[PDB]
Protein backbone atom coordinates (compact mmCIF):
# COMPACT_ATOMS: atom_id res chain seq x y z
CA UNK A 1 0.00 0.00 0.00
CA UNK A 2 2.68 2.32 0.62
CA UNK A 3 4.11 1.65 -2.76
CA UNK A 4 0.62 1.78 -3.88
CA UNK A 5 0.09 5.47 -2.49
CA UNK A 6 3.39 6.31 -4.44
CA UNK A 7 2.91 5.16 -7.71
CA UNK A 8 -0.73 7.25 -7.17
CA UNK A 9 1.03 10.16 -5.72
CA UNK A 10 3.18 10.13 -8.83
CA UNK A 11 0.00 9.71 -11.48
CA UNK A 12 -1.03 12.74 -9.63
CA UNK A 13 1.98 14.34 -9.60
CA UNK A 14 1.91 13.80 -13.25
CA UNK A 15 -1.15 14.78 -14.26
CA UNK A 16 -0.07 17.95 -12.33
CA UNK A 17 2.15 18.35 -13.94
CA UNK A 18 0.47 17.73 -16.92
CA UNK A 19 -2.19 20.34 -15.61
CA UNK A 20 0.54 22.79 -15.28
CA UNK A 21 1.18 22.50 -18.91
CA UNK A 22 -1.78 23.10 -20.16
CA UNK A 23 -2.04 26.44 -18.17
CA UNK A 24 0.76 27.47 -20.10
CA UNK A 25 -0.65 26.46 -23.34
CA UNK A 26 -3.90 28.54 -22.64
CA UNK A 27 -1.88 31.44 -21.05
CA UNK A 28 0.47 31.40 -24.59
CA UNK A 29 -2.49 31.02 -26.88
CA UNK A 30 -4.00 33.93 -24.96
CA UNK A 31 -1.01 36.16 -25.55
CA UNK A 32 -1.27 35.23 -28.94
CA UNK A 33 -5.00 36.31 -28.55
CA UNK A 34 -3.93 39.35 -27.18
CA UNK A 35 -1.22 40.15 -29.98
CA UNK A 36 -4.06 39.65 -32.62
CA UNK A 37 -6.63 41.88 -30.82
CA UNK A 38 -3.63 44.40 -31.56
CA UNK A 39 -2.88 43.72 -34.53
CA UNK A 40 -6.67 44.12 -35.31
CA UNK A 41 -6.76 47.44 -33.77
CA UNK A 42 -6.58 39.50 -37.18
CA UNK A 43 -10.00 38.90 -35.55
CA UNK A 44 -10.09 35.13 -37.27
CA UNK A 45 -6.85 34.41 -35.68
CA UNK A 46 -7.59 36.03 -32.24
CA UNK A 47 -10.82 33.91 -32.29
CA UNK A 48 -8.80 31.08 -33.05
CA UNK A 49 -6.89 30.92 -30.48
CA UNK A 50 -9.23 31.62 -27.76
CA UNK A 51 -10.85 28.46 -28.78
CA UNK A 52 -7.57 26.63 -27.96
CA UNK A 53 -6.81 28.74 -25.10
CA UNK A 54 -10.41 27.51 -24.57
CA UNK A 55 -9.32 23.35 -25.33
CA UNK A 56 -5.98 24.02 -23.51
CA UNK A 57 -8.08 24.78 -20.09
CA UNK A 58 -10.02 21.71 -20.69
CA UNK A 59 -7.72 19.89 -20.76
CA UNK A 60 -6.25 21.14 -17.77
CA UNK A 61 -9.44 20.94 -15.87
CA UNK A 62 -9.85 17.22 -16.78
CA UNK A 63 -6.10 16.75 -15.70
CA UNK A 64 -6.52 18.52 -12.53
CA UNK A 65 -9.34 16.06 -11.85
CA UNK A 66 -7.28 13.28 -13.04
CA UNK A 67 -4.12 14.43 -10.43
CA UNK A 68 -6.81 14.57 -7.49
CA UNK A 69 -8.29 11.34 -7.63
CA UNK A 70 -4.98 10.45 -7.93
CA UNK A 71 -4.58 11.98 -5.17
CA UNK A 72 -7.53 10.35 -3.73
CA UNK A 73 -6.02 7.00 -4.68
CA UNK A 74 -2.76 7.48 -2.69
CA UNK A 75 -4.73 8.90 0.63
CA UNK A 76 -6.91 5.47 0.57
CA UNK A 77 -3.78 3.70 0.08
CA UNK A 78 -1.51 5.61 2.84
CA UNK A 79 -4.98 4.87 5.24
CA UNK A 80 -5.08 1.31 4.68
CA UNK A 81 -1.12 1.49 5.24
CA UNK A 82 -1.00 3.31 8.29
CA UNK A 83 -4.62 0.89 9.35
CA UNK A 84 -2.29 -2.21 8.67
CA UNK A 85 1.04 -0.65 10.55
CA UNK A 86 -1.51 -0.21 13.55
CA UNK A 87 -2.58 -3.94 12.91
CA UNK B 1 -8.61 32.65 -16.78
CA UNK B 2 -6.21 32.42 -19.83
CA UNK B 3 -9.29 30.83 -21.46
CA UNK B 4 -11.21 33.65 -20.65
CA UNK B 5 -8.74 36.37 -20.75
CA UNK B 6 -8.40 34.85 -24.10
CA UNK B 7 -11.94 35.43 -25.73
CA UNK B 8 -12.08 38.84 -24.34
CA UNK B 9 -9.21 39.48 -26.68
Amino acid sequence: DSQKAAVKAKQAADAARAAADAAQEAIGSANAANRAARRAAAAAEARRHADAADRAADRSSALAQRAATAAYGARDAANSAAEHANK
Amino acid sequence: DAADRAAQD
